[PDB]
């Protein structure tokens, strides 16, 4: 019931400005503070900011590295947490999550407060400052022969090269197939770009009557490509 | 402010252990300490508030524990779906930091891997590239060796490898390394192989192919 | 006793009513750390910790009289610091609200005998003579001031 859902990420050029939104339902927003939380690719939880409900002066507070560049405002009409990024920098890059800070009733001020420890998490939302330019990938068969069978058993999948920024989604049969399957994180290269691989292990009896499409979702260029994988015979 | 010093950056694990994880702070912060847990790909999820409290829904095998500047999160009978990483918090006052995390990796019976090579597909070699992948399936403990070979010649700076989280249910890991050459390049030359080092092979492993035949 | 115990016990019943963040000590500490606010006034010190931000709810001024002189950095630059006996502790919402607590601070550190009572009445009489001067000052009546905002420490 209680859901937080963020949008508005995406790349953004150094120097430039980006809003964050996050949809709130399931609990009375007017009543929450809120808050914001970052996490840089492969680094650690780091708070951002907060802001109080209106009953309690409505006021922000933000980290000092983002005092100063960044605004965090709410529309409680629409149930929806704001952050604004302005003159945007390289360590920037993160995801950013929406988070709903804890109540706590205080007995003898007879008023409620926050507690910024967090339950409930928004599914983050991805921010990329570069200058680099938005690309869709190219997809590529890892075709299934002697080279990728080992007792019964054939290992095929897709390559799915050059592409920016993160993310992307590989499914296998548009999810039906889920068993055995390994979608390798993205590696950036030194052109910019990113590649990864998605295998799966499935019987080799199945090759020639079963079908294996690998479905990839570019959401950031709106690509979305469905690659046959054929086996090879010889 | 408050810093948080979390230990340590990483650990490691057999099943069943029981595991402590630990944080100081800066100060005296007074019980008022969260715990979460982060799966791969997900979202945070809170375990323990108020340095002891276990959250709605959270295992039983959990516990936090400590007082003054001295905390502990204890994961009592280590299960393999525990891998991921585990913060601490502090909550009572900016700027509410978090601790630098800890990577729980699980440990496990050495396994080999299988390795597979794949040559590259004929619609990236019209473009004018060729990449040939080579695959470590379902091994342990993580550290490898990869070494590419074209015409018997050790290949460097034009190869990358990615390696997958620990799986939930079996621990293992995957790798794959991906050589990157151009259509001249591969046209050039007959013989591709990817050479494996691992604990569990007892000489290193060699897959190769020649160029044309598959 | 340190900064600290004063600044926590000042704070205490300006938190109990709801007049500041539960966490407002922590923020008077270290506003005090960047910038010191102990003044000499006429043999008295005085110290007037407060804080910059949103952590105020409403504005309000705590008060203590300290037994044995307790060492504060000078709000102006000197070696020595100042022996303060006196602390006025403002929980102001913005920094134009503070700087109307400071200006009637000023003329009260300044009146000699009014700040000398402070050092002698009793917390009830304190509170009696404080909040009648308030009620003069238009600019600032509307402050939260009880008898539970004066303490002997």
């Amino acid at each position: 019931e209680v859901q937080l859902v963020e949008s508005g990420g995406g790349l953004v050029k150094p120097g430039g400005s980006l809003r964050l939104s996050c949809a709130a339902s399931g609990f009375t927003f007017s009543n929450a503070w809120m808050s914001w939380v970052r996490q840089a690719p492969g680094k650690g939880l780091e708070w951002v900011g907060r802001i109080k409900s209106k009953t309690d002066g409505g006021t922000t507070d933000c980290a000092a590295p983002v005092k100063g560049r960044f605004t965090i405002s709410r529309d409680d009409s629409k149930n929806t947490l704001y952050l604004q990024m302005n003159s945007l920098k390289t360590e920037d890059t993160a995801v950013y999550y929406c988070t709903r800070s804890a109540e706590f009733y205080d007995f003898w001020s007879g008023y409620y407060t926050g507690l910024e420890y967090f339950q409930h998490w928004g599914q983050g939302t991805l921010v990329t400052v570069s200058s680099a330019s938005t690309k869709g990938p190219s997809v590529f068969p890892l075709a299934p022969s002697s080279k990728s069978t080992s007792g019964g058993t054939a290992a095929l999948g897709c390559l799915v090269k050059d592409y920016f920024p993160e993310p992307v989604t590989v499914s296998w049969n548009s999810g039906a197939l889920t068993s055995g399957v390994h979608t390798f994180p993205a590696v950036l290269q030194s052109s910019g770009l990113y590649s990864l691989s998605s295998v799966v292990t499935v019987p080799s009896s199945s090759l020639g009557t079963q079908t294996y499409i690998c479905n990839v979702n570019h959401k950031p260029s709106n690509t979305k490509v469905d690659k046959r994988v054929e086996p090879k015979s010889c | 402010d408050i810093q948080m010093t979390q230990s340590p950056a990483s650990l490691s694990a057999s099943v069943g252990e029981t595991v402590t994880i630990t944080c100081r702070a800066s100060g005296n912060i007074h019980n008022y300490l969260a715990w979460y847990q982060q799966k791969q790909g997900k979202s945070p999820q809170l375990l323990v508030y108020n340095a002891k409290t276990l959250a709605d829904g959270v295992p039983s095998r959990f516990s936090g524990s400590g007082s003054g500047t001295q905390y502990s999160l204890k994961i009592n009978s280590l299960q393999p779906e525990d891998v991921g990483s585990y913060y601490c918090q502090y909550f009572w006052s900016i700027p509410y930091t978090f601790g630098g995390g800890t990577k729980l990796e699980i440990k496990r019976t050495v396994a080999a891997p299988s390795v597979f090579i794949f040559p590259p597909s004929d619609e990236q070699l019209k473009s004018g590239t060729a990449s040939v992948v080579c695959l470590l399936n379902n091994f342990y403990p993580r550290e490898a060796k990869v070494q590419w070979k074209v015409d018997n010649a050790l290949q460097s700076g034009n190869s990358q490898e990615s390696v997958t989280e620990q799986d939930s249910k079996d621990s293992t890991y995957s790798l794959s390394s991906t050589l990157t050459l151009s259509k001249a390049d591969y046209e050039k030359h007959k013989v591709y192989a990817c050479e494996v080092t691992h604990q569990g092979l007892s000489s290193p492993v060699t897959k190769s192919f020649n160029r044309g035949e598959c | 006793v340190t900064q600290e115990d004063i600044i926590r016990a000042l704070a205490s019943p300006l938190i109990k009513d709801g007049m500041v963040d539960e966490d407002f000590a922590e923020y008077v500490i270290a506003r005090e750390d960047r910038s010191p606010t102990g003044l000499q006034a006429k043999g008295v010190g005085v110290a007037i910790p407060h804080t910059l931000g949103d952590y105020v709810r409403d504005n309000a001024i705590s008060v203590g009289i300290l037994d044995k002189p307790v060492n504060f950095e000078g709000w102006y630059q000197s070696p020595d610091p100042v022996p303060v006996r006196v602390v006025f502790m403002l929980a102001g919402r913005t920094w134009d609200d503070i700087v109307i607590v400071l200006k009637w601070l000023k003329d009260v550190i300044l009146d000699e005998e009014f700040m000398k009572r402070l050092l002698t009445m009793s917390d009830e009489e304190i509170y009696r003579q404080i909040y009648t001067r308030i009620s003069k000052a238009p600019q600032l009546s509307g402050i939260n001031f009880k008898r539970e905002y004066v303490r002997h420490l």
